[PDB]
C-alpha cells in the first residue's frame, strides 16, 4: 500500500478523450470510454475494443500478411472494398423476401458507401479509407456507420482499421470518438 | 449464406446528404448549424435563392390563386419562400449606411405585401388575393432592384 | 488437443475444477 | 366464547387431553406416512432405476424408505434393478401397512385419554390439582431419546442388528444399503462421510443418556424456574417449536447442498453440481483416462455409464423448477429413454467448438459455441441480417460419439441448431412427451421440494417460538394490562 | 408482399430476419413438430389480379376515372395459416398530363 | 407580531392570524408581488448573463427569455437573437419594481395599521360585505383587463409580437387584424380537450390570439364596471361561503386549473410558445424524428412511399384513423401536429408525396434535424436523451420545465382548494373545532344508516 497523496485542488491528466495506444506495427488513439473485448470476429483481430455503454459501437484492427508491398497492388479503391467485403458480415438469413421497404428483393441489409479516400502520412504509405452507412431491414440503431481504413506495412502484413458505430449514437457525438480515432491510425 | 451488397452512394453527400449530421452535433454554433452562417458567408449562394423566391412568386403563386388552391398558395409562400426574409437581410446588409436604409425600407413594405397576401389568401378572397399580389410583386421588385 | 481443465472453462466457467488453482 | 383460533387451548389445562390429542396427530402423521407411501408405489415405474430413477418421478417419501435399508418390494422389484427372491415383512408395502396398522392404534388410544381423562396421574399429590413436573418429564423423554439414538446408532447404522443406511460412490453410480462403521476422528464431521451419521448417533446418543439422568434426578434452580417460566407448558412449546425450526433449517439445509445422509440415488444432484461442473469434470476425466491410453473417440463415449450422462444435464437440476410446475420431473421433459450420443462441435478450420452451458438462473440463454481458449467462434444469432457468427457461415458440423447416434455426422445448418439448443442443456438424451403427456418445461426434484416447505416450515415456525415466548413472558397481560400502569414514566 | 416484413416478431421474439427461430420457453420440445410455425417465417410474396375500367374521360383536364375490381390473398401470418382470397370492389381516378 | 393564544393559531398557521387584520393582510401581498416582481427580476438578469448567442435559447435552460422573445423584443429572421439589451431592461424594470412592492410590502406588515377600516374607508373591507368584495373584484378585473390590451397593442402598434407561422419563415410580424370574430374566439372555448382538438391548446395562429385578448380584454374591463356597480345576486348569496378563506379556496380552484392549462400548453402549442425559442414539442420532436429519416433515405435510393414496414402498415408514409397521409412508425400518434416547418409540405389530402419527394426545403431538414437532438426527455440532473443514455449533453427542454413546475404546482393549488374550501365551509357552519361533544349530529340520527 504505497502512500500517495490524494489529488485535492489538482489538475486533470487526461481531457482529450482519447488515449494513446501502441500495439504491434501500429498505433492509434483510441476512445477513452471504450474498453477491450474479447471477441475475435475475423481472422487476424489484433485488438478490438468496444464501447461500455452498448456493443454496437466498437473498433478493431486485423493485421493479414499479405504478398504485396504498396495498397495500390491491391488494384484500386473501388477493388479493394469488393475483395474486403467480409467486414461488413454476411446476411445470415438466405429467406426470400418482398416485404421490408427501401431495399432489393431478398436483401435484408445494403451497404452504401458514401466516402473513400487515399490520404498518407509522414512516412509515405497511402491509406484507403472508407466511410459507409451499413442499413438493416429492422434498422436497428438508425443503421450503422463504418469507418474502414487500411494500409500495408513495412513487414507485408495488411493492417485494416474498421471502426463501428451505430447511427442513433452517431448524431449524439460518438462522430468525434470515431473519427479521431480513425485519423489518428497510423502504421509505423 | 450470402454477403451484404454495396451501392455507389459516394456522391449524395456532394448533393444533400450531410445536411442533417450537420444539424445535429452540438459542437458547432446554431448559426452553422441552422444555415444562418453559411448564407451570410457566401453572398451569391444568396443571391441564388432571391432570385429562385421571385420565380417561386412571380410565376408560381398566381397559378394556384385563379384555380383557388388556397393551401398550395398558402404555403408555396412558406416553403422555399421560408428563407426569403433572413435573405434579404444580408442581401441588404451588404450597402452603404443610407444605402441601407433604403433596402430595409424597402424590404419592409414587401413583408407588409406578403403578409397582406397572406391574409388575402387565408380568406379565401379571389378577388382580393389576385389583387394583393401584383402588389406583392412590384414591392418584390422594389428590392430585387436595391439589394441586388 | 484440449485439456479437461480447458473444456470445462468454455462450458461453464464456475467449474470446481476452473474456479481452484487458479493464481496462474 | 372462544374465537376460532383459539379452540385449541382446552387442552391446556388438563394433561389426560393433552396425550389424546397428540395422539391424534400421531395418528394422522403415521397415517399420512403409509397412506403417501401406498399412493407412491401405486405410481412408481421400477422399469429403469438407471434413467428413470425414484426422484425423476416425483416420489417423496420413497427416497426415505430407501435411505434406510428397504430396497425391495412385494412385486418382485428393488432398487438397484433385480428381482427379490425374500421381499420379507419389511418391504415398501409392508411398512406402508405397518404406518396404517400403527394409525389405528393410535387413533383407539387418543379416544381412550379422550374418555379417561381424569387419571390420579396427572394430579400431583397434597394438592390435588392438574400438574406436570416438567424438568423430570423432559429428563424421562431425554433419556428415551438417547436410548433410541443410541439404538439407531449402534445397531441399526452400524448393521451390528440392522440393515444399515444408503451408501454411494462420489458420482452416484455405484450405491446400496451396506453397514457403516463409525469415524471417531475429524473425518466423522465431514458431512459426506456416512460413517460420522453412526459416530454421531453413539456419541450423542451415549451424552443424551447421560444428560436425560442429569434431569431425572437434579430439580432446576428456583432462578432458572421463575425465568423459563418452568411450570407452564407453554414454555416447553416455546422452546421445542425453537428446537424444530432450528432442525429444519440444518435439514433442509443439507437436503440442499448434499450430505451423506441425501444421497444422489435416491434424491437426485444438486444444484450446486450442475454449477461447479462435478459429472461434468469426471465424464472428461474418463475420456481422457481412455484417449491417453490410447484408443478412439467413439470407443472411449461408449466407456461412460448412461447413468453417469444423465447427472450431468439441468432438467435433473433440482434448482430449474417452478412452484407451480407441478409433479414429476418426467412431467417436463418427459421419461429418458436413452442417451443419444456426445455432441462435439467442428467448424471449417477444423477447430473444436464448446456450448457454453446453460447457467442455473437463465430460463433462455442464447446459445455461443466457444474454441478451446474460451473465445466466442458461433452462435445461433438473433440478428441474422448482418451475422458474423453465425452457425451457417462458420461452418459448424456436430458429431457424436457413444449413445444411439454414435458415429453420425451433421452438417445440416437447420439440425446443428436443434442440438447446439440441446447441448447447452447439457448431455443429449432422447425422451418421450406421448406416455406423460408432458408440458415441455422442467420440473424440481424431491430434493427441491423438500428443501421448499422446510424452509417455509421452519420460517413460520420462527414465528410461532415468537408468539409462544410472548404467551409465556406475558402469561399474566395476555387479556390486557393493569389500571394503575403509569408508574413506569418520569 | 407477405403482411408483415421479415424483421417482424411474434408474441415469442421468434421471425424471419430477427427472431430465435425456436419455442424459447419450452426448452425440452424447442424445436419440435411445431416447425410450422417457429423455424421458418414465410415471407414469400404472392400475386393477385386486378381489372381495371375507365367510365369517365375528361380530355380538357386530362382526368380520368372508372371502376376496378381486384382480387388478392389475405394474409399467411408468416407462414402459418392459409392466405384467403379477398375480392375488393370500388372506384378510382387519375390525371392524365 | 403575534402569538398563539391571542389567536388560536400556531406558528406554522400564522399568516391565518391576519385574517380579519385588513392592513398587515394588505402588507402581506404586497411584499409577495415584490417577490413575484424580484424573481422575474432576479432571473430574467441570471439568464441574460448567462445567455451564449452561439447555442439555442432553449438549449441553456432559460424559460423567462422564451416569453419577451415571443413579444419579439430582440428577436430577427428566423429565432435569432439581434441583441440582449431588450431583455436586460426587463429584468432591471422588475428588479428595480421590487423594492418599490418591497418597501409598501414591508411598510403594511410593520407600520402602517393592522385594520384599515376606520381611517382609510375607501381600502377597508369585511369579507361578508358583498359589495365591497365585488368592488375590489371589479377594480383588479380592470387591471386584468387593461393588462390584456397590453399585448394587443404591443401586437398591434407596438412593435408587433413573434410569429412562427409568418411567411418567409418566423419572425416579428404586426398583428393588423386579429380575429374578433365570436364564433372562432368562443370556438376555442367549447372545443373539446382531446386529441385533434386540444381545447386552447391548439391556437394555431397569432391572429387569434391577438384577437382573443381583444376579447378578453374588453370582457374584463366590462365585467369589472359589472360588479363595482352590482351585489352578487340571491342566487349567488345561496350557492357560496362568503369568508375570506372562502374567496382564497374559489381563487385557488381557479388558478389549479390554470396552471394545468398551461401544463399542457407549453407541451403542445407552438405558436403562443414557438419552437425556436421553446424547443420542439413532444409531437413536434417526435415527427421531426420520422421526417429524418424519410428525407436520409430518399437520398440513398429508396422510395419512402412504396417502403413497407416489418408491420406492413408502412415505415415512411402511412395513412392517419380519418385518412391523412402521415408519417409512419409510432409518431402515428402525433400526426395531428402541426408545425412551421412541416405545413409548407402538407397538402389538403395529408402530406403531399409529391410535394415531399421533389419539394423538401434545405431549410427544412436543418430545422427538423435539430428537433429531433433536442427532443424534450432528459433526466433530472439535466442530461438529455432517454433513460437509457450516457452522460454526454446537458440538456433539459424549457418546455419539459415548464410543464412539469406547473402540474405540480397546479395539482398541489387543487389540494390547496380541496384544504381551504372544505375548511371555509366547515369553519362557516360552526364545526371546524371538532365535534361538539354535547350535541354530536349523529347521535340524533337513525341507525342502520
Ligand atoms: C371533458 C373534461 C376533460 C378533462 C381533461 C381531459 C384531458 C384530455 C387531454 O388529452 O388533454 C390534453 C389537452 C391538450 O390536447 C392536445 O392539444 C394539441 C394541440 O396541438 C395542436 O395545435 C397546436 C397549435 O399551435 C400546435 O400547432 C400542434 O402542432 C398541434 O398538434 C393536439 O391537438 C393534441 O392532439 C391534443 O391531445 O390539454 C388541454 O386541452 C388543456 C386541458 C387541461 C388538461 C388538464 C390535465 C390535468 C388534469 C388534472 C389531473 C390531476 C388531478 C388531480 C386530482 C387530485
Ligand atoms: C417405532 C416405530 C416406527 C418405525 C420403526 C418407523 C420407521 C420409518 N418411518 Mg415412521 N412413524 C412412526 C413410527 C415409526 N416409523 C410414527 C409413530 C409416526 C408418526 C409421528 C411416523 C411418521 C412417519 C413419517 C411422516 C415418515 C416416516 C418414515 C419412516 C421411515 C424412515 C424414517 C426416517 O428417515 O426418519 C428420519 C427420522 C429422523 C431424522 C429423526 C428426527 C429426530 C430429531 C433429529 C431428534 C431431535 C430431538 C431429539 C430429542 C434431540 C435430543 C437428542 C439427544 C440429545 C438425546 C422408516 C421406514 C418416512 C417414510 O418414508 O415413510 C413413508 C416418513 O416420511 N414415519
Ligand atoms: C413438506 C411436505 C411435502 C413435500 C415436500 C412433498 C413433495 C412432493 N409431493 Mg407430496 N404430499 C404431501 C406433502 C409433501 N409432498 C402431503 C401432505 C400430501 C397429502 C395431500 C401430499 C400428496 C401428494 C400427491 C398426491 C402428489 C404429491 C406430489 C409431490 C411432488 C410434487 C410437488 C408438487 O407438485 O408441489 C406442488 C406445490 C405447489 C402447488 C405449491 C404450494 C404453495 C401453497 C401451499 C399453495 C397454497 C395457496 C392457496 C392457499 C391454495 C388455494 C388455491 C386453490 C385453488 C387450491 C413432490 C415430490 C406429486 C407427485 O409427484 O407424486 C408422484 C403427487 O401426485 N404429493
Ligand atoms: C408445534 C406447533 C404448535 C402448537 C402445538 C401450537 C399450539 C397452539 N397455538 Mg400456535 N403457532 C404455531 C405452532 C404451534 N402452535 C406456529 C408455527 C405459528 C405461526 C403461524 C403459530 C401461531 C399462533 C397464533 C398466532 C396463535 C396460536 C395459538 C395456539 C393455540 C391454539 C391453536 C388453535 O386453536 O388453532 C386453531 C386453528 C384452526 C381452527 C384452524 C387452523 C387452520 C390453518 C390454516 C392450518 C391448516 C391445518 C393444516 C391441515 C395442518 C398443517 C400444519 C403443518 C404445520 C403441518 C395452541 C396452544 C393461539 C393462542 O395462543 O391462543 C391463545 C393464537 O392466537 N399459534
Ligand atoms: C411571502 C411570505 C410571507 C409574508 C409576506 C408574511 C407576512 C407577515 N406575516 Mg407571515 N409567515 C410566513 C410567510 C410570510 N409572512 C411563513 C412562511 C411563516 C411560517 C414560518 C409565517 C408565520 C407567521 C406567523 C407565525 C406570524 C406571521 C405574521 C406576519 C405579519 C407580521 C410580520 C411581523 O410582525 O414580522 C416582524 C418581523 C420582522 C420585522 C423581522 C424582519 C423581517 C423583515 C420584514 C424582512 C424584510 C427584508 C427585506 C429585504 C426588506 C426590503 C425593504 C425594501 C425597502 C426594499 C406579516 C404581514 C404575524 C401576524 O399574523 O401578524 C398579526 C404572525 O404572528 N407570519
Ligand atoms: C416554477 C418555475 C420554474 C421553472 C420551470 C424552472 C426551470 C428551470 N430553472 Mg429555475 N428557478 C425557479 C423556478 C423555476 N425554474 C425558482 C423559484 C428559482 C429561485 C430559487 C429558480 C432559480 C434558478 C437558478 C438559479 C437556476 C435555475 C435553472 C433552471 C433550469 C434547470 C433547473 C434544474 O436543474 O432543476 C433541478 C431540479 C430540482 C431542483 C427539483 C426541484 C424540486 C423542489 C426542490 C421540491 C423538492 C420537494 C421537497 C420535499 C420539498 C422541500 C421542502 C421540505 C424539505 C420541507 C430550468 C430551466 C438553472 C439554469 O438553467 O440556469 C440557466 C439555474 O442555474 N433556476
Ligand atoms: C376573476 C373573474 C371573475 C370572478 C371571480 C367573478 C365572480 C362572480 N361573478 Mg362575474 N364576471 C366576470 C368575471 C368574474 N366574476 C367577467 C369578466 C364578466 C363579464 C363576462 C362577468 C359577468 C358577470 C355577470 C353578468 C354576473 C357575474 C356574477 C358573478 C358571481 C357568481 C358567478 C358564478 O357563480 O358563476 C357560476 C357559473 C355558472 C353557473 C355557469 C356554468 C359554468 C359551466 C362550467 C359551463 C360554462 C360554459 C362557458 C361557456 C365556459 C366554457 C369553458 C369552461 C369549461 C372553461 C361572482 C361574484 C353574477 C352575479 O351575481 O353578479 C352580480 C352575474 O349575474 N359575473
Ligand atoms: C395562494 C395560496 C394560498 C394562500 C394565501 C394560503 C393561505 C393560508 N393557508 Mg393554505 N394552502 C395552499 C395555498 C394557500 N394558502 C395550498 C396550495 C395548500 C396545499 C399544499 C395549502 C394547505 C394549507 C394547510 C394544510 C393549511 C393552510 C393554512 C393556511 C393559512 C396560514 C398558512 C401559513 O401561515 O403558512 C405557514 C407556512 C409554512 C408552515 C411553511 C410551509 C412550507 C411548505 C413545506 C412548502 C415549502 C415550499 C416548497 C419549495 C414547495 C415544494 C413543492 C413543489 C414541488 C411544488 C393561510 C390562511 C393553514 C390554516 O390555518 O388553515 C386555515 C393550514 O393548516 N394551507
Ligand atoms: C380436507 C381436504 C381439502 C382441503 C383443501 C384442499 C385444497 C388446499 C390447498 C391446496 C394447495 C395445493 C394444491 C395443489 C394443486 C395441484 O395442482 O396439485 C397437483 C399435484 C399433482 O401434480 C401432478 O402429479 C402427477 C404425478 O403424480 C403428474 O406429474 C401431473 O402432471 C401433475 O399435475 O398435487 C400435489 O403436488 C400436492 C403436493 C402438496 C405438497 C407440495 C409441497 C408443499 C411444500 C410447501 C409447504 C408450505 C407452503 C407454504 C405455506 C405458507
Ligand atoms: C381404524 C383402524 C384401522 C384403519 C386405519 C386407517 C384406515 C387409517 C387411515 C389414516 C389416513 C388415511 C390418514 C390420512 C391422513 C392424511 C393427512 C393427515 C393429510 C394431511 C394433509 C395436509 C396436512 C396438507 C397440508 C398442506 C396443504 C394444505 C396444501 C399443500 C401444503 C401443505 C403440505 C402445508 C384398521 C382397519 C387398520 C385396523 C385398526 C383400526
Ligand atoms: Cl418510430
Amino acid at each position: 500500500a504505497y502512500g500517495d497523496s490524494a489529488n485535492v485542488f489538482g489538475k486533470v491528466t487526461n481531457k482529450s478523450g482519447f488515449v494513446p495506444y501502441a500495439g504491434d506495427g501500429f498505433a492509434l488513439l483510441l476512445p477513452a470510454k471504450w474498453n477491450p473485448s474479447k471477441e475475435n470476429d475475423f481472422p487476424g483481430v489484433i485488438l478490438r475494443y468496444e464501447d461500455n455503454f452498448d456493443a454496437v459501437n466498437n473498433l478493431v484492427v486485423i493485421a493479414q500478411d499479405t504478398d504485396k508491398k504498396a495498397i495500390a497492388d491491391f488494384g484500386s479503391q473501388d477493388k479493394f472494398l469488393e475483395s474486403v467485403s467480409y467486414l461488413l458480415g454476411k446476411q445470415a438469413y438466405s429467406g426470400e423476401t418482398q416485404s421490408e421497404g427501401g431495399f432489393a428483393p431478398n436483401r435484408v441489409s445494403a451497404a452504401s458507401l458514401l466516402d473513400v479516400s487515399t490520404t498518407t502520412d509522414k512516412k509515405g504509405k497511402t491509406y484507403y479509407k472508407y466511410e459507409l452507412l451499413v442499413r438493416s431491414a429492422d434498422g436497428d440503431e438508425g443503421g450503422r456507420h463504418q469507418l474502414i481504413g487500411a494500409t500495408v506495412g513495412s513487414d507485408n502484413k495488411l493492417y485494416i482499421i474498421k471502426i463501428q458505430i451505430g447511427d442513433k449514437r452517431w448524431f449524439k457525438g460518438a462522430k468525434k470518438e470515431a473519427m479521431g480515432a480513425f485519423d489518428s491510425f497510423t502504421v509505423v | 449464406l450470402t454477403p451484404v451488397d454495396l451501392f455507389d452512394d459516394r456522391s449524395v453527400r456532394d448533393r444533400g446528404f450531410d445536411l442533417i449530421y450537420e444539424a445535429r452535433d452540438l459542437d458547432l454554433p446554431q448559426n452553422v448549424r441552422e444555415g444562418f452562417t453559411q448564407a451570410r458567408a457566401s453572398l451569391d449562394e444568396t443571391k441564388k435563392r432571391v432570385k429562385e423566391s421571385e420565380a417561386r412568386i412571380d410565376a408560381d403563386l398566381d397559378v394556384f390563386i385563379q384555380k383557388s388552391y388556397w393551401t398550395e398558395a398558402r404555403e408555396q409562400l412558406r416553403r422555399q419562400v421560408g428563407t426569403l426574409r433572413f435573405d434579404l437581410n444580408t442581401l441588404a446588409s451588404t450597402k452603404e449606411k443610407e444605402a441601407k436604409k433604403a433596402a430595409l425600407g424597402l424590404r419592409k413594405e414587401f413583408i407588409q405585401a406578403v403578409e397582406d397576401l397572406d391574409f388575402a389568401l387565408r380568406e379565401k378572397d379571389q378577388a382580393s388575393a389576385a389583387k394583393k399580389l401584383e402588389i406583392t410583386k412590384a414591392k418584390l421588385d422594389s428590392v430585387l432592384a436595391a439589394v441586388l | 488437443v484440449t485439456l479437461a481443465l480447458d473444456k470445462d472453462d468454455p462450458a461453464k466457467e464456475d467449474s470446481v475444477k476452473g474456479l481452484r488453482k487458479d493464481i496462474n | 366464547g372462544l374465537p376460532w383460533y383459539r379452540v385449541h387451548t382446552v387442552v391446556i389445562n388438563d394433561p389426560g387431553r393433552l396425550i389424546s390429542v397428540h395422539l391424534m396427530h400421531t395418528a394422522l402423521v403415521s397415517g399420512w406416512a403409509g397412506s403417501m407411501a401406498l399412493f407412491e408405489i401405486s405410481v412408481f415405474d421400477p422399469s429403469d432405476p438407471v434413467l428413470n430413477p425414484m426422484w425423476r418421478q416425483g416420489m417423496f417419501v420413497l427416497p426415505f424408505m430407501t435411505r434406510l435399508g428397504i430396497t425391495q418390494s412385494w412385486g418382485g422389484w428393488t432398487i438397484s434393478g433385480e428381482t427379490a427372491t425374500n421381499p420379507g415383512i419389511w418391504s415398501y408395502e409392508g411398512v406402508a401397512a405397518a404406518h396404517i396398522i400403527l394409525s389405528g392404534a393410535l387413533f383407539l388410544a387418543s379416544v381412550w385419554h379422550w374418555t379417561y381423562w381424569d387419571l390420579e396421574l396427572f394430579r400431583d399429590p397434597r394438592t390435588g390439582k392438574t400438574a406436570l413436573d416438567l424438568p423430570k418429564i423432559f429428563g424421562i423423554h431425554l433419556f428415551l431419546s438417547g436410548l433410541l439414538c443410541f439404538g439407531f446408532g449402534a445397531f441399526h447404522v452400524t448393521g451390528v442388528f440392522g440393515p444399515g443406511i444408503w451408501v454411494s460412490d462420489p458420482y452416484g453410480l455405484t450405491g446400496r444399503v451396506q453397514p457403516v462403521a463409525p469415524s471417531w476422528g475429524a473425518d466423522g464431521f465431514d458431512p459426506y462421510n456416512p460413517g460420522g451419521i453412526a459416530s454421531h448417533h453413539i456419541a450423542a446418543g451415549i451424552l443424551g443418556v447421560l444428560a436425560g439422568l442429569f434431569h431425572l434426578c437434579v430439580r432446576p434452580s428456583i432462578r432458572l424456574y421463575f425465568g423459563l417460566s418452568m411450570g407452564s407448558i407453554e414454555t416447553v412449546l416455546s422452546s421445542s417449536i425453537a428446537a424444530v425450526f432450528w432442525a429444519a433449517f440444518v435439514v433442509a439445509g443439507t437436503m440442499w447442498y448434499g450430505s451423506a445422509a441425501t444421497p444422489i440415488e435416491l434424491f437426485g444432484p444438486t444444484r450446486y453440481q450442475w454449477d461447479q461442473g462435478f459429472f461434468q469434470q469426471e465424464i472428461q476425466k474418463r475420456v481422457q483416462a481412455s484417449l491417453a491410453e490410447g484408443a478412439s473417440l467413439s470407443d472411449a463415449w461408449s466407456r461412460i455409464p448412461e447413468k453417469l450422462a444423465f447427472y450431468d444435464y439441468i432438467g435433473n437440476n433440482p434448482a430449474k423448477g417452478g412452484l407451480f410446475r407441478t409433479g414429476a420431473m418426467n412431467s417436463g421433459d418427459g421419461i429418458a429413454v436413452g442417451w443419444l450420443g456426445h455432441a462435439s462441435f467442428k467448424d471449417q478450420e477444423g477447430r473444436e467448438l464448446f456450448v457454453r452451458r446453460m447457467p442455473t438462473f437463465f430460463e433462455t440463454f442464447p446459445v455461443l459455441l466457444l474454441d478451446k481458449d474460451g473465445i466466442v467462434r458461433a452462435d445461433v444469432p438473433f440478428r441474422k441480417a448482418e451475422s458474423k457468427y453465425s452457425i451457417e457461415q462458420v461452418g459448424v458440423s456436430v458429431t457424436f460419439y457413444g449413445g444411439e447416434l454414435d458415429g453420425l455426422t451433421f452438417t445440416d445448418p437447420a439440425t446443428v441448431k436443434k442440438y447446439a439448443r440441446k447441448a447447452q442443456l447439457g448431455e443429449i438424451f432422447e425422451f418421450d412427451r406421448s406416455t406423460l403427456q408432458s408440458d415441455g418445461v422442467f420440473r424440481s426434484s424431491p430434493r427441491g421440494w423438500f428443501t421448499f416447505g422446510h424452509v417455509c416450515f421452519a420460517l413460520l415456525f420462527f414465528f410461532g417460538h415468537i408468539w409462544h415466548g410472548a404467551r409465556t413472558i406475558f402469561r399474566d397481560v395476555f387479556a390486557g394490562i393493569d389500571d394503575d400502569i403509569n408508574d413506569q414514566v418520569e | 408482399p407477405s403482411y408483415r416484413g421479415s424483421s417482424f416478431l411474434d408474441p415469442k421474439g421468434r421471425g424471419g430476419s430477427t427472431g430465435y427461430d425456436n419455442a424459447v420457453a419450452l426448452p425440452a420440445r424447442a424445436d419440435a413438430e411445431e416447425l410450422l410455425k417457429e423455424n421458418v417465417k414465410i415471407t414469400k410474396a404472392l400475386k393477385g389480379s386486378a381489372v381495371f375500367s375507365v367510365a369517365k374521360v375528361d380530355p380538357v383536364t386530362g382526368e380520368i376515372a372508372g371502376v376496378f375490381e381486384s382480387i388478392q390473398p389475405s394474409d399467411t401470418d408468416l407462414g402459418a395459416k392459409p392466405p384467403k382470397d379477398i375480392k375488393v370492389t370500388g372506384l378510382w381516378y387519375a390525371q392524365l398530363k | 407580531g403575534r402569538d398563539q393564544e391571542t389567536t388560536g393559531f400556531a406558528w406554522w398557521s400564522g399568516n391565518a392570524r391576519l385574517i380579519n387584520l385588513s392592513g398587515k393582510l394588505l402588507g402581506a401581498h404586497v411584499a409577495h408581488a415584490g417577490l413575484i416582481v424580484f424573481w422575474a427580476g432576479a432571473m430574467n438578469l441570471f439568464e441574460v448573463s448567462h445567455f451564449v448567442p452561439e447555442k439555442p435559447m432553449y438549449e441553456q435552460g432559460l424559460i423567462l427569455l422564451p416569453h419577451i422573445a415571443t413579444l419579439g423584443y430582440g428577436v430577427g429572421p428566423g429565432g435569432e437573437i439581434i441583441d440582449t439589451f431588450p431583455y436586460f431592461v426587463s429584468g432591471v424594470l422588475h428588479l428595480i419594481s421590487s423594492a418599490v412592492l418591497g418597501f409598501g410590502g414591508v411598510y403594511h406588515s410593520l407600520i402602517g395599521p393592522e385594520t384599515l377600516e376606520e381611517s382609510y374607508p375607501f381600502f377597508g373591507y369585511v369579507w361578508k360585505d358583498k359589495n365591497k368584495m365585488t368592488n375590489i373584484l371589479g377594480y383588479h378585473l380592470i387591471m386584468l383587463g387593461l393588462g390584456a390590451w397590453l399585448l394587443v397593442w404591443k401586437a398591434m402598434y407596438f412593435g408587433g409580437v413573434y410569429d412562427t407561422w409568418a411567411p418567409g419563415g418566423g419572425d416579428v410580424r404586426v398583428i393588423t387584424n386579429p380575429t374578433t370574430n365570436a364564433a372562432v374566439i368562443f370556438g376555442y372555448l367549447v372545443k373539446s380537450p382531446f386529441g385533434g382538438d386540444g381545447w386552447i391548446c391548439s391556437v394555431d395562429n397569432m391572429e387569434d390570439i391577438i384577437g382573443g385578448h381583444i376579447w378578453i380584454g374588453t370582457l374584463e374591463i366590462l365585467g369589472g364596471i359589472w360588479h363595482i356597480y352590482t351585489t352578487p345576486w340571491p342566487w349567488a348569496r345561496r350557492a357560496f361561503v362568503w369568508s375570506g378563506e372562502a374567496y382564497l379556496s374559489y381563487s385557488l380552484g381557479a388558478i389549479g386549473v390554470m396552471g394545468f392549462i398551461a401544463c399542457c400548453m407549453s407541451w403542445f402549442n407552438n405558436t403562443a410558445y414557438p419552437s425556436e425559442f421553446y424547443g420542439p414539442t413532444g409531437p413536434e420532436a417526435s415527427q421531426s424524428q420520422a421526417f429524418t429519416f424519410l428525407v436520409r433515405d430518399q437520398r440513398l435510393g429508396a422510395n419512402v412511399a412504396s417502403a413497407q414496414g416489418p408491420t406492413g402498415l408502412g415505415k415512411y408514409l402511412m395513412r392517419s384513423p380519418t385518412g391523412e397521409i402521415i408519417f409512419g412508425g409510432e409518431t402515428m400518434r402525433f400526426w395531428d401536429f402541426r408545425g412551421p416547418w412541416l405545413e409548407p409540405l402538407r397538402g389538403p389530402n395529408g402530406l403531399d408525396l409529391n410535394k415531399l419527394k421533389n419539394d423538401i426545403q434545405p431549410w427544412q431538414e436543418r430545422r427538423a434535424a435539430e428537433y429531433m437532438t433536442h427532443a424534450p426527455l432528459g433526466s433530472l440532473n439535466s442530461v438529455g436523451g432517454v433513460a437509457t443514455e450516457i452522460n454526454a449533453v446537458n440538456f433539459v427542454s424549457p418546455r419539459s420545465w415548464l410543464a412539469c413546475s406547473h402540474f405540480c404546482l397546479g395539482f398541489f393549488f387543487f389540494i390547496g382548494h380541496l384544504w381551504h374550501a372544505g375548511r371555509a365551509r366547515a369553519a362557516a357552519a360552526g364545526f371546524e373545532k371538532g365535534i361538539d361533544r354535547f350535541d354530536e349530529p349523529v347521535l340524533s340520527m337513525r341507525p342502520l344508516d
